[PDB]
RNA sequence: CCGGUGAGGCGGGGGGGCGCUCGCUUCUGGCGCCAAGCGCCCGGCCGCGCGCCGGCCGGGCGCGACCCGCUCCGGGGACAG
């Protein structure tokens, strides 16, 4: 399935790929408001083992807080 | 095939809709609590009221301080069937409301004073 | 004059080559600037006081 | 004579200090709202940054007619919407019993729409052919999968549009889909587009590796820069020779 | 990270020429916007009638006012912070 490959994906966070795209978002976000409603989750497979389901009525909300 | 007239971007207008609830708040409206009975409690029989009422063709009442000068013209002339020159309205040192209705000269303000009782 | 600061001002009017109107701006003085004077900026202004 | 003597011209001189400019376009100088400006500086930055191969992958897209002969082909096998697996239901309820109905018959080969399905098939080696979006606003969910492809053999080609390849299911977007199984009359152009998409695709998968993509600076610094590099040409370019 | 604006003409290219040059303005306390000119079409009425012919009324588009571009122009910038 794909949801082990993502997780290996996300646990390889040292790689060039992840790097790339961490620092893309990280810009995206800072680049936005400290809290934002995202629509759909950036971490599928995070968000599924948490316990987050595709079904109405759920929400996500992204949050930047200040270091 | 739109060009930018202007550098600056403001919101465009969207289409926005009416009020079209699928039930009422409110069951009934709620009845109106100043009718013409609540709104005039009691005109005033002290003697410088009889003096005014016999001086000037006026009559004096007692109004509740929600009461406009258009209430209280309206609802002399609809209790008392009688036309009103006008009205001028005071708040006494207690909580009541003084109206001095000032009548139209056709009419005799002793008649009326007569006919609703005081003298 | 401007209250607080030795230098006085000169109000000058110029025209917006963009919308149908007259600018204002509140330059400050230069020595020797009088009222009814024509003032010029620009790369190609002349070099004059 | 039809032409009045009154009638002038009264040009405008559009100079510097003389009548107003007219109402030109100025889309390059509009306060764009923040959403659109990050929008755009986003693929700004996508082409400004060296993008690793894994990510720059998806850029390599399917061509335009292979494309259309891919959609017509899979025409044929879009999944059953809405109001028709109840048709079937309902006539299979109707047939149950009144004409000795057992119900055994057939089911016909159908795509596959999620990108688990498709990974769960890729390695059990049943697929024929994957079509993969190419603007999943995740990358994450499809970065493995043509690596994942190039080892089980399974052809890969990459599309544009998660929209156009989720049109063809009754939804808003999918990812990926999969030819698993096509009909006899269809193998023969399951085969050519099998081919052709692996002689694009897998056969240089070493190359798609190896190809890292970016470092391109924007078109005033790469006409400044170009400026300076003739200059420093023309400075020894003509006295030597 | 900083300054300006109502983020208004930023970078290249040949268009234009009195001769690199500009978007063509310096003798004066005047005025300057909501297009003139041209070209291509549309709707209604009238006479020819072969009508994208002619006359009246009312409308659209392009040049006028070049095209293509990925950060609004700039000043720092792998450092201030």
């Amino acid at each position: 399935g794909a949801y082990k490959y993502i997780q290996e994906l996300w646990r390889k966070k040292q790689s060039d790929v992840m790097r790339f795209l961490l620092r893309v978002r990280c810009w995206q976000y800072r680049q936005l408001s400290a809290l934002h409603r995202a629509p759909r989750p950036t971490r599928p497979d995070k968000a599924r083992r948490l316990g987050y389901k595709a079904k109405q009525g759920y929400v996500i909300y992204r949050i930047r807080v200040r270091r | 095939k739109k060009i930018r007239t202007s550098p600056t971007f403001r919101r465009p207008k969207t289409l926005r809709l009416r009020r079209q609830p699928k039930y009422p708040r409110k069951s009934a409206p709620r009845r109106n609590k100043l009718d013409h009975y609540a709104i005039i409690k009691f005109p005033l029989t002290t003697e410088s009221a009889m003096k005014k009422i016999e001086d000037n063709n006026t009559l004096v009442f007692i109004v509740d301080v929600k009461a406009n000068k258009h209430q209280i013209k309206q609802a002399v002339k609809k209790l008392y069937d009688i036309d009103v020159a006008k009205v001028n309205t005071l708040i006494r040192p207690d909580g009541e409301k003084k109206a001095y209705v000032r009548l139209a000269p056709d009419y005799d303000a002793l008649d009326v004073a007569n006919k609703i009782g005081i003298i | 004059h401007d209250p607080g600061r030795g230098a006085p001002l000169a109000k000058v009017v110029f025209r917006d080559p963009y919308r149908f109107k007259k600018r204002t701006e509140l330059f400050i003085a230069a020595e020797g600037i009088h009222t009814g004077q024509f003032v010029y900026c620009g790369k190609k202004a002349q070099l004059n006081i | 004579k039809v032409v009045n003597p009154l009638f002038e011209k009264r040009p405008k001189n559009f100079g510097i200090g003389q009548d107003i400019q007219p109402k030109r376009d100025l889309t390059r100088f509009v306060k764009w709202p923040r959403y659109i400006r990050l929008q755009r500086q986003r693929a700004i930055l996508y082409k400004r940054l060296k993008v690793p191969p894994a990510i720059n992958q998806f850029t390599q897209v399917l061509d335009r007619q292979t494309a259309t002969q891919l959609l017509k082909l899979a025409h044929k096998y879009r999944p059953e919407t809405k109001q028709e697996k109840k048709q079937r239901l309902l006539a299979r309820a109707e047939k149950k019993a009144a004409g000795k109905g057992d119900v055994p018959t057939k089911r016909p080969p159908v795509l596959r729409a999620g990108v688990n399905t498709v990974t769960t098939l890729v390695e059990n080696k049943k697929a024929q052919l994957v079509v993969i979006a190419h603007d999943v606003d995740p990358i994450e969910l499809v970065v493995f999968l043509p690596a994942l492809c190039r080892k089980m053999g399974v052809p890969y080609c990459i599309l544009k549009g998660k929209a156009r390849l989720c049109r063809l299911v009754h939804r808003k977007t999918c990812t990926t889909v999969a030819f698993t199984q096509v009909n006899s009359e269809d193998k023969g152009a399951l085969a050519k587009l099998v081919e052709a998409i692996r002689t694009n695709y897998n056969d240089r998968y070493d190359e798609i590796r190896r190809h890292w993509g970016g470092n391109v600076l924007g078109p005033k610094s790469v006409a400044r820069i170009a400026k300076l590099e003739k200059a420093k040409a023309k400075e020894l370019a003509t006295k030597l020779g």
